């Protein structure tokens, strides 16, 4: 009586410590690179921000109108959004970024600001809804009349919240220095924010910009995080778009940047540019910059796993 | 897989088995043991190594607004730093698990030859290719009495001594 | 004559590269998880700040008067430290808290400006000794009476040893425009402070901030690393914080941020802010932000060496 | 560990041994050498293992005033990464090591059973389950012999050759 | 017929997973050690920087003329190349840096920008040529006459071609208040830069400072990265250093910093500043910090591997 | 690397070989297959370790002009985070190819070893230290017939059975 092993005809070559390209009998692959090219979107509170920018939703441009007040658990940002509608930029606009991306959504509260001697609906018409506007969530203070002076102000805030508030304010800058004395007054404007945690100081700084949206007149954004029973003080007299609302955060979610549909059928955990990666394997070789709960990238395209025996045909 | 120059083809009912050719005919009979042994050793190595990671990273770049360029640079460093460490995490994995599934099945066919030699005391001799010449007509229920481990090791004892 | 190997009834399930679980004799920990509540400091040279603040060294609050030239192997971070008496704020302060930390203690020098007109005696009721004081390193230069005029004065100052030296500055920022005034009289009001590799240029910021200490005003604390030979050129009118005593570094130590008690009788070089890390095993489960010559941090629990052959009982 | 059914949980002496039983009555003697050779490698192994690191890492982050959100996210991430790799590489080293472990005190085992089975050539047979059925009355002297290596394998050979 | 295996009298011990010394027949080195004290070049475009610091390039001090347009395969930095002539640096000057080393060279093109009514011509005699000149792709902004007004002016340049372009512009700071006043006029001066990604707005510092060149005064350069058919705007009224020429990627390339020689015999992918790792084993002990295509680095001095079997001599 | 108790440093024509003393004198021959798949294994441990990396890193730090103090401590310590990783994946990756490779060895001599015992079924007995007496004075020509592979298992059986 004899007895030995079994053999198939088709092996599969695999790697081993001592050798390369071993035949075994059969053998399986450890990383993935089949993509989904969608984001499974199945159980999961999911708000395509579309045209709307991520920062947006905090300041209100138009676009972000339906977004001033969103809660999910995946946050999409898409390619076409636009944080703002008048030409500016947010300082320190990334670590906002990933703040809101984490928040679980956000929930505004009215600050209470409230005004004396100046205009108060200033507007463009960049910012538009049924005529010229401006950002929903913020006040654009001009001077009273067609020149005039701007008196000197001061609001301060507290936050009476068990969380941390989210402040944004924000700093004209004219297209020229007869603009600025023609919006808030001559002499030199000065805003000033202070905190326990932050403190500084602004000058604004007219001059011609590159043209965006038909205007060379920007806006800085700025924003800081009130602690639980933290106070805000602002101390300006022009140039200066004024916060209404602060914003809170809801609770925890994750932000993806793609631009791929939204499916509710299918259901993962992985997200990238690309779409979705469902898989239960180790590894994966599809984005590097996958984020969520994947596989580790490498660099090879196939790991063959060996699940038989030494394949010896014949 | 030694002295085994090669495998059956035929043998499609396990990994291990028996082909006895004795006076009344022929069998081809796969042993249950050790093939269940090493589908779940195998089995134990696909369920330690497919695993998912509850480990949740947030996103550090930003592909639509590239950041800044240093932070960028310094970003794409560590990733790719990364990116090396577990590829040759992998690599090595990969590899050392081959190794020690083919050592391991070597391991159990070595343990099918050598249990079936120590049932067989002198009744039987080895042969060199992993066959055991027995020297008394073992008919198809012997066969079958070695398969299960029930052959008796002294009531054939004097019949093959003689031989 | 028969042999076997030993076993034991209860053996320790451990993990292979095959199996979980698998029963073997005997098995070690490898990953740690005891914890000291305590700083072990025996053998090194300590410095618990306490209510002093790691940056205040540099500028000498009252709470640091006993910490202005220390020296240490060990730096202790409290959570009751603060770095200033009167409200203010350091630029850039995590990268000269880290420059600390590994300093080995500072060691102060008198930089020599004298002073020619002016008021230099400047005290607030919030840094309090005997009575009202200022910071021990700085000056508050004023005007000589209660509105006046501040000339224009030029302070420069060369090191002349062979270690880099800490040079820390202040701006003033008062409640209003007009107590700006009172302090250094009416008008602009420009500080410039230059080396060979630096040159700034501040003008206060007057306005009301959220009060800290009581007070409204800020004092903005800046600094820089002067090399030998090089000088620092300070050209000022009003609201400068003139520095007295330059700082430099003594050799190299470490620093933590701990909240519990220091103990000299034993010794450990891996700390946290829950105790000290006294280990031998490859792997800690404790802190991932344990610094020092710590074991690396894993996320597992246990994890079990198996010491012992496989455990075959019955 | 195969063949050999189970361990003795009253071999209290070492990890290795023997159980003879003769006439004169029975022995459990404990091998020292196997026993002691399988002690020094799981010391090389813990030896190995257990270690200290020189390798001193200063302090990045900041628990009292927190740094800025960028860089901190940057640090968090790396530091999510490193102990990734850190807990993988665990994992995976306490994993081999059992397994080396124990297929090695397997292959200790192996050697002193085929050790004692070149002792005695052709003055005793294989059973099956880890015993050498002995064809002569072997007293509790020579099973001393056969413990400490001394056994004649010829002067016991024709008496245990015509049984 | 006995049998067995060969063995050498001089063995080589090995470290192995259960003993540490294990005499086997032979052995190789796995960590790499050997250093070429040389630049290995062959192959490939090389250009040494020499006294011509990298970001020089850019802007063009006589040290730099014959690197204003080069095209490499292999950056060199030198201990000795200056990114300046006259005194002054670079903010964010790493980061161009790194952009610089893999851009495979730069080409310059005219921005074309038309002056009237002031002087382009301010030179320095820190910058010399043939007699006192200036940066070859800056022109230093002046008034037309000693005081008088510097005009406001506002230039813009829009990006023609299919690669990001680089601009680089300078802001002035004299030796004082007065200085500034007779180079540009009086009044608070301000430039102002925009595109579709960037708004910055720098002012000027007249303070005063030591020698650097024998000048008190500086020229700090600040650069951005305009996108195919973006547009940038300036808009300044003195203490404006212009650009004349922009910067565009060639390919791509390799930057070192090293202070050994330039070999073209020796080739190599593995380069630090000690010279070149030619190597093909995996790991090396020479410089953590080697970049390129070289083996990783670790702490230990030597890891021999066994190629041989154990050896049991006699 | 057992029972063997020493090698043979005279054997310099190859990993392993046999060395007969008989009556017509003595013989010391390498065998050329089991030397050359160890030596085949080695050179496909040192092929697969031996490896050029195609991934290309940038200058992160400045030699010249020191960074930013805070990103440069980053820097160092995600540098030295990485140069610990490396350092233990590469005093592990020795360690565990030497111990494969001692084990792999030894795997071939026991391999041969059991090969040339099969070959000699019933005509030669172990002796304990590696060495098969032979009951039959095998000359010259008949060990070059056991060193090929072409030794008769039958055509010397009675001979050295009566012995």
């Amino acid at each position: 009586i004899c007895l030995g092993h079994h053999a198939v005809s088709n092996g599969t070559k695999v790697n081993t410590l001592t050798e390369r390209g071993v035949e075994v009998v059969n053998a399986t692959e450890t990383v993935e690179r089949t993509n989904i090219p969608r984001i499974c979107s199945k159980g999961k509170r999911t708000v395509d921000l579309g045209q709307c920018g991520l920062l947006g939703t905090i300041t209100g441009p138009p676009q972000c109108d339906q977004f001033l007040e969103f809660s999910a658990d995946l946050i999409i940002e898409r390619r076409e959004g636009s944080d703002v509608c008048y030409p500016g930029k947010f300082v320190n606009e990334e670590a906002l970024r990933q703040i809101l991306r984490e928040s679980g959504g956000i929930d505004k509260e009215a600050m209470g600001f409230t005004y004396s001697g100046i205009r108060t609906n200033g507007a463009t018409s960049a910012c538009r809804r049924s005529g010229s506007s401006f950002y929903a969530e913020m006040k654009w203070l001009l001077s009273n009349t067609d020149n005039a002076a701007f008196p000197q102000m001061t609001k301060s805030y507290k936050n009476t919240r068990k969380s941390p508030a989210l402040i944004v304010w924000g700093i004209h800058h004219s297209v020229s220095t007869a603009e600025q004395t023609k919006l808030y007054g001559s002499g030199n404007k000065l805003v000033t924010v202070g905190s326990s945690n932050y403190q500084q100081s602004f000058v604004p700084s007219p001059g011609a910009r590159t043209q965006v949206n038909g205007l060379s007149g920007r806006i800085d954004f700025h924003w800081l995080m009130l602690n639980p029973n933290d106070t805000v003080t602002f101390s300006f007299n022009g140039a200066f778009i004024a916060p209404d609302r602060a914003s809170f955060l809801r609770g925890k979610s994750m932000g993806i940047q793609s631009g791929v549909q939204v499916d509710a059928n299918c259901e993962g955990d992985c997200y990238h540019s690309g779409g979705t990666i469902i898989s239960n394997l180790p590894f994966q070789n599809i984005d590097s910059r996958a984020v969520g709960k994947c596989p580790r990238y490498v660099k090879q395209r196939s790991l063959l796993l060996a699940t038989g025996m030494k394949n010896v045909p014949e | 897989a030694g002295f085994i120059e090669n495998g059956w083809e035929g043998l499609i009912d396990g990994w291990y088995g028996f082909r006895h050719q004795n006076a009344q005919g022929e069998g081809t009979a796969a042993d249950y043991k050790s093939t269940q042994s090493a589908i779940d050793q195998i089995t134990g190595k696909l369920n330690r190594l497919i695993e998912k990671t509850n480990q949740q990273f947030e996103l550090i770049d930003n592909e639509f607004n590239e950041v800044e360029k240093q932070i960028g640079n310094v970003i794409n460093w560590t990733r790719d730093s990364i990116t090396e460490v577990w590829s040759y995490n992998a690599e090595l994995l990969v590899a050392m698990e081959n190794q020690h599934t083919i050592d391991l099945a070597d391991s159990e066919m070595d343990k099918l030859y050598e249990r079936v030699k120590r049932q067989l005391r002198e009744n039987a001799e080895e042969d060199g290719t992993g066959c055991f010449e027995i020297f008394h007509k073992c008919d198809d229920d012997c066969m079958a009495s070695i398969r299960n481990n029930t052959y008796d090791h002294s009531k054939y004892r004097e019949e093959a001594m003689q031989n």
